């Protein structure tokens, strides 16, 4: 498949792992961070079957499997399951592996340090990677976006980081990390769809409601006006096809789920929302920085695919921001993929070739080396 | 144009441009090697007196020291303008380049290679 | 355009006939006598495929230099044939800079006309002042009759 | 650095062959440094040239 | 590069550096006397980024830099930083290498030796200037001002000189080094604006207050009636736009700051202020000199640009001065730029071509030569 020892890049979240090789501007394939296991007793023999299923296998045979996610809020809690997902990712589907390629991982600036230590150990001892680097997701978003400055809202599956970067430098005192992400938005949606008579509890159901959110939901520039009509008229409803031929018809729930980004109180979180959070990352920086961060609100990660997000965010920040000042938002089509893409850019940059931890330095220092060599 | 004229042109053109660099350079390195053989001139030997000989050893020695200093200065400033090439280059290049790395597509794999991987032995004259 | 003619100076035409054979094998897939957007789709999902869409929409709108507006038959053919790699020497930065020295003989980073004219006259082949008109449009990206180097670069980068 | 841009100068105890060796090995080492001088001038000439370019693009940007 | 081997002139104060070539009527460029350094950890790679920035680079990139001033109340204490500012000045804005031109630098003679010795040494050893000359600020100001007799009030960023000159001669016993300057006025304003609810404590904030002072402040010939009204009415407040779009209004504080020059107790200084110090310099001169200095008080340097300052000074001196006599102030537009203008004039005089230190005399004597050749 490949004729060069290019670095490999993997963006591993509580949703899916985006993966491919450096030099591309997209992952080669997406690998859901899922390990599936049968929840039923087998009766027939000569049926093939797996002890455990991963990624797309886990989703394809999900009718009788319970599906578990090894990553919680950016932390791998079950790395034995991640090794199976990674083995499949590398050797079966991407047809590349760390064994013959250096590997770049994507992470948040405040991701618990022990999590990088374990991923570092796995790629060096299980997959025999010749070298490693763990990069900041905000950096990767800025490279993909064509910027050196901005507030990056990396919208992960289990956590949003929110870190300001100026002239290529971190401004860590203004990080406003929030325990709200795409997976929590799904929880709100399933609770309100439960109120309508469509409970989502078991694995197949959990996957369906996630799929409903991704295809039907939006934020809109004005929640209250959107609701005044959506709560009053069937013209704002959409019927989603469930796997068995039945449908679910969804009204203002279509936007109330996404709205949790602006209203975290919807899921019990003590927060004013992502626009206030973005505002504080800008406002807590020095006034000669603030102008450049107001001009560079960078949306990245997932949930940014919701219609109206660019307008909802720019308008709320403008309202919070001082007058005269111009507030601008970056929301490129390289959305949801921009962290992976930035990983490709960074791994391949000539300026980054000396930033790699080799599998020499690794064994002399051990896995904790990532804490000194990467960030 | 039906311009094989243009192809052999531009090879010949980048040729002649490096060639004007090269005539520039023939002048330059003439001066270079000329100044080499002279700046220390193969010296003359027969019948001389010992005191003058040690004087000349010391002399050519301090000449090493001094010529060293001088070319080193040319270096240091060359180096400053080299850092300047780095910096004007890099930093105007910041004002002035940096996606010169294109959309680096690896689908620009060895295209002949993936081709052949999909075609076989029908690729022999080229 | 010109490149087309040089490369056909490499080899001969009977080759092209057997190409046409290969293509009767392929030529399934013109919606419009052209191989345009839907044809890209059709002949590529022939195997369930389509080019990296940068390539694809690129062919759709952009590489239309003429105002073809679309992937012609000619333009899908263009991608499918520019496949096998053969360009020579694509001359560029360090080349073009050492060149730029005598180009901008001015010793200034801004070429004048006749240094380039001399280089043109001494290449080894034909200088159409049509093409010199081209080059004034191109080289001096400033088009101020005097060329900073990178201007001359992109004016001369990437060619034999 | 001044005091040591000189190599070691050995012309005291030995006979005449090593004496001329000392002088002329100095001569050629000079000779070399002479080269480096001229050519760093040359490099600086093309250097100021391509930095004529560089200041031009400076202006082109500032 | 020039049409003559003209001297280059650089007036390096504790505030800003004015530079150009001798024979012109203005500096070609002005730079802050600042060398800036990043106070943040880089996150992105291949971002360029200098160890230090100088002059206008230091100010343009200041959002994340700490900004230091190499000159302390007229004395260079950091000559590595001044060498970098000078290289930038000479090669990037003036575009002239000092190796082919004499250079004239300026200082007060009150400066405790190190400044003139190091200024001379930097130009001879790091720039290889063929010649040097360290000039007197009072001399330069009087040439620029059209005087041979009078008192130079150069109340700029560092120190106030207040040196009297008669028929081109110094009257050194009457020169009063005064620790009251534009830099102290800025610090005072930062503190009183803090009282109003707009704290200014960081580098960016210090630069903002200096900009506020320069554009909004005035002294007033009658500060008592001016504050009786300004402290009572919003109608006398002027709005200033802060870099992030916020607005600060300043009332009696606008003049309260400049007033420190006449009320030094505001910054804890035991002084009579600039009007009495000028008066005492006149008084300390012989009785047949006093009358010529009373009639010729000459403004130079900075802070002399405040509205009401020429009138404030003339009236305060008149009040201290004897009757019959006319007390007068000369306040040319060559204010703040007058030392540089004088440098251009002095460097170019035929009667000053023997005052230059050559780069021969310098090496035979060393930098202590400045004490024998300049003044």
């Amino acid at each position: 498949d490949e004729d060069e020892t290019t670095a490999l890049v993997c963006d591993n979240g509580s949703g899916l792992v985006k993966a491919g090789f450096a030099g591309d501007d997209a992952p080669r394939a997406v690998f859901p961070s899922i390990v599936g296991r049968p929840r039923h007793q087998g009766v027939m023999v000569g049926m093939g079957q797996k002890d455990s299923y991963v990624g797309d296998e886990a989703q394809s045979k999900r009718g009788i499997l319970t599906l578990k996610y090894p990553i919680e809020h950016g932390i791998i809690t079950n790395w034995d399951d991640m090794e199976k997902i990674w083995h499949h990712t590398f050797y079966n589907e991407l047809r590349v592996a760390p064994e013959e390629h250096p590997t770049l991982l994507t992470e948040a600036p405040l991701n618990p340090k022990a999590n990088r230590e374990k991923m570092t150990q796995i790629m060096f001892e299980t997959f025999n990677v010749p070298a490693m680097y763990v990069a900041i997701q905000a950096v990767l978003s800025l490279y993909a976006s064509g910027r050196t400055t901005g507030i990056v809202l990396d919208s992960g599956d289990g956590v949003t980081h929110n870190v300001p970067i100026y002239e290529g430098y971190a401004l860590p005192h203004a990080i406003m990390r929030l325990d709200l992400a795409g997976r929590d938005l799904t929880d709100y949606l399933m609770k309100i769809l439960t109120e309508r008579g469509y409970s989502f509890v078991t694995t197949a159901e959990r996957e369906i409601v996630r799929d409903i959110k991704e295809k039907l939901c939006y934020v809109a520039l004005d929640f209250e006006n959107e609701m005044a009509t959506a709560a009053s008229s069937s013209s704002l409803e959409k019927s989603y096809e469930l796997p068995d031929g039945q449908v679910i018809t969804i009204g203002n729930e279509r936007f109330r789920c996404p709205e949790t980004l602006f209203q975290p109180s919807f899921i019990g979180m003590e927060s004013a929302g992502i626009h206030e959070t973005t505002y504080n990352s800008i406002m807590k920086c020095d006034i000669d920085i603030r102008k450049d961060l107001y001009a560079n609100n960078v949306m990245s990660g997932g949930t940014t695919m919701y219609p109206g997000i660019a307008d909802r965010m720019q308008k709320e920040i403008t309202a919070l921001a001082p007058s005269t000042m111009k507030i601008k938002i970056i929301a490129p089509p390289e959305r949801k993929y921009s962290v992976w893409i930035g990983g490709s850019i960074l791994a391949s940059l000539s300026t980054f070739q000396q930033m790699w931890i080799t599998k020499q330095e690794y064994d002399e220092a051990g896995p904790s080396i990532v804490h000194r060599k990467c960030f | 144009i039906s311009a094989s004229r243009k192809l052999q042109l531009k090879t010949l053109l980048l040729q002649i441009a490096k060639q004007e660099l090269e005539r520039e350079a023939e002048e330059r390195r003439g001066e270079k090697g000329r100044a080499l053989s002279t700046r220390c001139q193969p010296l003359e030997l027969a019948g001389l007196g010992f005191a003058e000989l040690q004087d000349l050893c010391r002399q050519l020695h301090a000449r090493v020291d001094k010529v060293d200093e001088e070319r080193y200065d040319i270096e240091a400033k060359v180096t400053k303008n080299i850092t300047e090439i780095a910096d004007l280059t890099q930093k105007i290049f910041d004002l002035r380049g940096k996606f010169k790395r294109p959309t680096l597509r690896r689908v620009r794999i060895s295209a002949d290679a993936m081709m052949q991987a999909l075609l076989g032995a029908r690729a022999k004259e080229s | 355009d010109d490149i087309y003619k040089a490369a056909v100076e490499q080899l001969t035409e009977e080759q092209k006939n057997e190409f046409k054979a290969a293509f009767d094998i392929f030529v399934l897939g013109a919606e419009d006598g052209c191989i345009s957007t839907k044809e890209l789709g059709k002949v590529m999902r022939m195997l369930g495929q389509n080019p990296t869409p940068e390539e694809l929409q690129e062919m759709i709108d952009e590489v239309d230099e003429d105002g073809s507006g679309t992937v012609d038959f000619d333009e899908f053919l263009v991608m499918m044939v520019r496949c096998m790699k053969d360009d020579s020497k694509g001359k560029s930065e360090e080349e073009l800079s050492d060149l730029f020295r005598m180009f901008d003989k001015n010793a200034d980073g801004y070429i004048d006309l006749d240094e380039l004219k001399i280089m043109l006259q001494a290449t080894g082949e034909t200088i159409t002042e049509d093409d010199i008109e081209e080059l004034m449009k191109d080289g001096d990206k400033n088009n101020d009759g005097r060329i900073d180097y990178d201007e001359f670069l992109e004016f001369m980068k990437g060619v034999e | 650095i001044l005091a040591e841009r000189r190599k070691v100068l050995a012309i005291d105890h030995l006979n005449e062959d090593q004496l001329r060796e000392k002088a002329k090995e100095l001569w050629q080492s000079i000779y070399n440094l002479e080269a480096e001088k001229f050519d760093l001038q040359e490099k600086f000439k093309q250097q100021k040239y391509e930095i004529n370019v560089l200041r031009n693009r400076i202006n082109d940007n500032q």
